[PDB]
This record gives C-alpha cells, structure tokens and sequence, in this order.
C-alpha cells in the first residue's frame, strides 16, 4: 500500500 | 515525557559505516512512522529516510543504497545504519517521529524530533581540547578556553548544568591549524567572586575526553 | 519532484509588530482527500527543529495563539501576529506529500533599541604558557546591534590577521548579541611586550573603549 515516501504515494 | 533520545555517531573516517541510534519514551517506535532528518553544517533541513509501520522503507536519492532504517520492537530504538560514507554525509542528524497513519485519514506532523546527533567524516585522526581558564578580577565575568580540538563538536556547561543565565558559549572558530576552537564565559557579580565555585564541564565525545576546570582570580 | 521556495531569507521585525513568511511550491500540496499537506517548523538556535503548524494551517498542541498557517493549493503564507523576542530562529516549511522536502529557512530577527556592549580583557592562563602559546581575549558581552569593531593593540601598535572573532546568536530573551576576539600569540612573542589592550568600537558607545593590563 505503501509505494513511496510521503502522503500521495499510499493507496 | 514523550521523547526521542539519539546516540552514536561522532568522527568516522570516509568509507568507513557508522549506527545511530535512537531510543523512544512513552510511546512505541513500532506504532508510528519514522523518520531521519540531518542538516550540513550551514545549511538546512534535509529530509534522509522514512520507516512506515505499514512495514516499509525509502531514501532520498543521495544515499539510497547505503543507509537502512531498521527499529527494534523489545528495545524500543529506531536506528539508521550508514554505509560507506562521503564527507556530503558529515551533518546533525535528526530522528523524528512522523504523527500520522495515512491507514486513516489522520495527519499530526512531526511531532517528536531527537536532540540531533552529529556525523562527521574525515581522513583525520580525533584530537581532544585543551581547557584553559579565563580570569576575572558591580559584575565581572569569567570564561574558559576551549583550544585545538576536532571534530566538532564540543559541550560546555557550568556548574554541570547548574549555572545558566549570563553564560555564552560561542561558535566555534577554524584556526590556521586545522583544528577548531572556542570560548564559553559568564558574568557574575564581583561579590560571588570570592565565595562561589565556578568549574566548567568540557566534553568532547569523539576523543573522549571530559575535563572539569576550576576558573579563579 | 516538488520544490519549495521560501521568501524571504531574513526578515527583521519589532516585537508586537506583525511578521509574515511566505511558502510557493512546484505543485499543488493539495491532496484529492481534501485536505493541504504543508507544515511549518521553528528551529531554535541549537535545537532540533519544533512543529509550529501541519496541514497547512492547524496549529499543533502547544503552539501560541500568535501563529497562524495559511494559504492553499501552491502558495502558502506562515503569519506571526504579534512577534516576542523569543520567536527569533529559523522558520521552515515542508511538505510531505512527494518525498519529504523543505523551503530554503527563513531568519527571524528580533530589532530593539541600541545596547552598548560591557567589556572584558583576559590576560593569558599560566597553565597555557606552559605550552609556548598565548591567547589574549576579549569579551563584548550583551551589545546591539550585531556590528562592532574590534581592534587589538599590544605596547600600543594595532594587529592585524592576527586575531579572530565569533559572534553569539542573537539571545531570546533581550535579543542581544555577544562577541568574543581571540588575540593568539606564540609564547615567545608574548614576553617581548609589557601592555596589551582591547578597543572596541560599537554603535552604544560615544567614544571608542579600550580594556588593557601589563605583564
């Protein structure tokens, strides 16, 4: 869920 | 108290790995997100590497591939194991605690931030300080001498924490020398001269040197 | 690959009067949840950074009234009210939506009226001629503004390259500075003389001040 570092990379 | 008390680092020559540490209090390194801020010399904020409860980890570009974050869930500790290092690592580091779970909407910032723990690398051998006293005679002031030392940096303290108001402890100076050195002084009343111990606590982590130094008329 | 750009670099501001720092970023740091994702950071001299505002314009638990976040989408504005002489530092913002990035700072200064430094000489410690070196220094404790001269004569004839400064940060509680200049001399130097003096020149002070003692 989590793709990178940061808010708008978790789905 | 809800705190972030960081460790390790000191001088370590280039190439050469180094482990900072970073221990919790009053909350569970393994139930938030964490993160490593460091800051060159000078310079500003960096932000370096993020540890998600959601179990994952990345870098910033600069050093992917030679740090890790790893936490430990029975010593409550967050760690940042650095991998051959260049002197573009030589900065303050920062563990903060990241008060969010993007899981659920909720966002808080960092919240919780270490005292910083600082890095430096270099081809250079340590080299403790000489302590010197700086000596008085309405108010009259005082001081010690913090000569030829490296890396930084230094702690001075009066009166091992004791004595704060008037004090001022300055930046530190390059000498021609390679090695750094600085000042630390207070201002006191004349009268407290004659009846008051004033003994300044100097140390210096990565020679391992501590000197307690008796300043008088 | 967001960028942030703080304005300005320095600000001096009067305390009570009202301080304004501005945040512009590559990108829009507003989220499709609804929501601005900034936050603003004060990094007291010597300390760890300590949160001011997150989300853009939430105040965290602890922080002043005074502080206040604004703005939307990609410009955004930190505001101070009403500045005490305390709120003097570095202001920074970041943004953790891509990556985690900050502004370039923002040095908060505190103006007050002018304060005339007390001087101090220190004549070498025995225990360091014991070492064949002399350090001759001398102490500007609690001046503004931050500018002075200072101007080292041994048996009255100046120096020069000779010594080196460095100067406090500016304090929090009276927004004074602090100076200390460092005459190094080799021992042997040190003994062919008999008067050594400190001349400071500053802002505070009518006529220039020496401070001087003798072998």
């Amino acid at each position: 869920i989590h793709i990178g570092p940061g808010r708008a990379f978790y789905t | 108290e809800v705190q972030l008390v960081g460790s390790g680092g000191g001088l370590i020559q280039p190439g050469g790995s180094l482990r900072l540490s970073c221990a919790a209090s009053d909350f569970s390194v393994s139930e938030y997100y964490m993160t490593w801020v460091r800051q060159a010399p000078g310079k500003g904020l960096e932000w370096v590497a993020v540890l998600y409860k959601d179990g994952s980890q990345f870098y910033a570009p600069s050093v992917k591939g030679r740090f890790i974050v790893s936490r430990d869930n029975s010593k409550n500790s967050l760690y940042l194991q650095m991998n051959n290092l260049r002197g573009e690592d030589t900065a303050v580091y920062f563990c903060a605690r990241e008060n969010a779970d993007y899981g659920s909407d909720y966002y808080f910032g960092m919240d919780v931030w270490g005292q910083g723990t600082a890095v430096a690398v270099s081809s250079a051998s340590t080299k403790g300080p000489s302590v010197f006293p700086l000596a008085p005679s309405g108010t009259a002031a005082l001081g010690c001498l913090v000569k030829d030392y490296f890396p930084e940096p230094v702690t001075v303290s009066w009166n091992s924490g004791a004595l704060t108001s008037s004090v001022h402890t300055f930046p530190a100076v390059l000498q021609s020398s390679g090695l750094y050195s600085l000042s630390s002084v207070v201002t006191v009343p004349s009268s407290s001269l004659g009846t008051q111990t004033y003994i300044c606590n100097v140390n210096h982590k990565p020679s391992n040197t501590k000197v307690d130094k008796k300043a008088e008329p | 690959d967001i960028v942030m750009n703080q304005s300005p670099p320095s600000l001096a501001v009067t305390p009570g009067e009202p301080a304004s720092i501005s945040c512009r970023a590559s990108q829009s740091l507003l989220y499709s949840d609804g929501h601005n994702y900034l936050d603003w950071y004060l990094q007291k001299p010597g300390q760890a950074p300590q949160l001011l505002i997150y989300l853009g314009s939430t105040r965290a638990s602890g922080v002043p009234d005074r502080f206040s976040g604004s703005g939307s989408g990609t410009d955004f504005t930190l505001k101070i009210s009403r500045v005490e002489a305390e709120d003097v530092g570095v202001y920074y913002c970041m943004q953790p939506l891509q990556s985690y990035t900050f502004g370039q700072g923002t040095k908060l200064e505190i103006k007050r009226t002018v304060a005339a430094p007390s001087v101090f000489i220190f004549p070498p410690s025995d225990e360091q001629l014991k070492s064949g070196t002399a350090s001759v220094v001398c102490l500007l404790n609690n001046f503004y503004p931050r500018e002075a001269k200072v101007q080292w004569k041994v048996d009255n004839a100046l120096q020069s390259g000779n010594s080196q400064e460095s100067v406090t940060e500016q304090d929090s509680k009276d927004s004074t500075y602090s100076l200390s200049s460092t005459l190094t001399l080799s021992k042997a130097d040190y003994e062919k003389h008999k008067v050594y003096a400190c001349e400071v020149t500053h802002q505070g002070l009518s006529s220039p001040v020496t401070k001087s003692f003798n072998r």
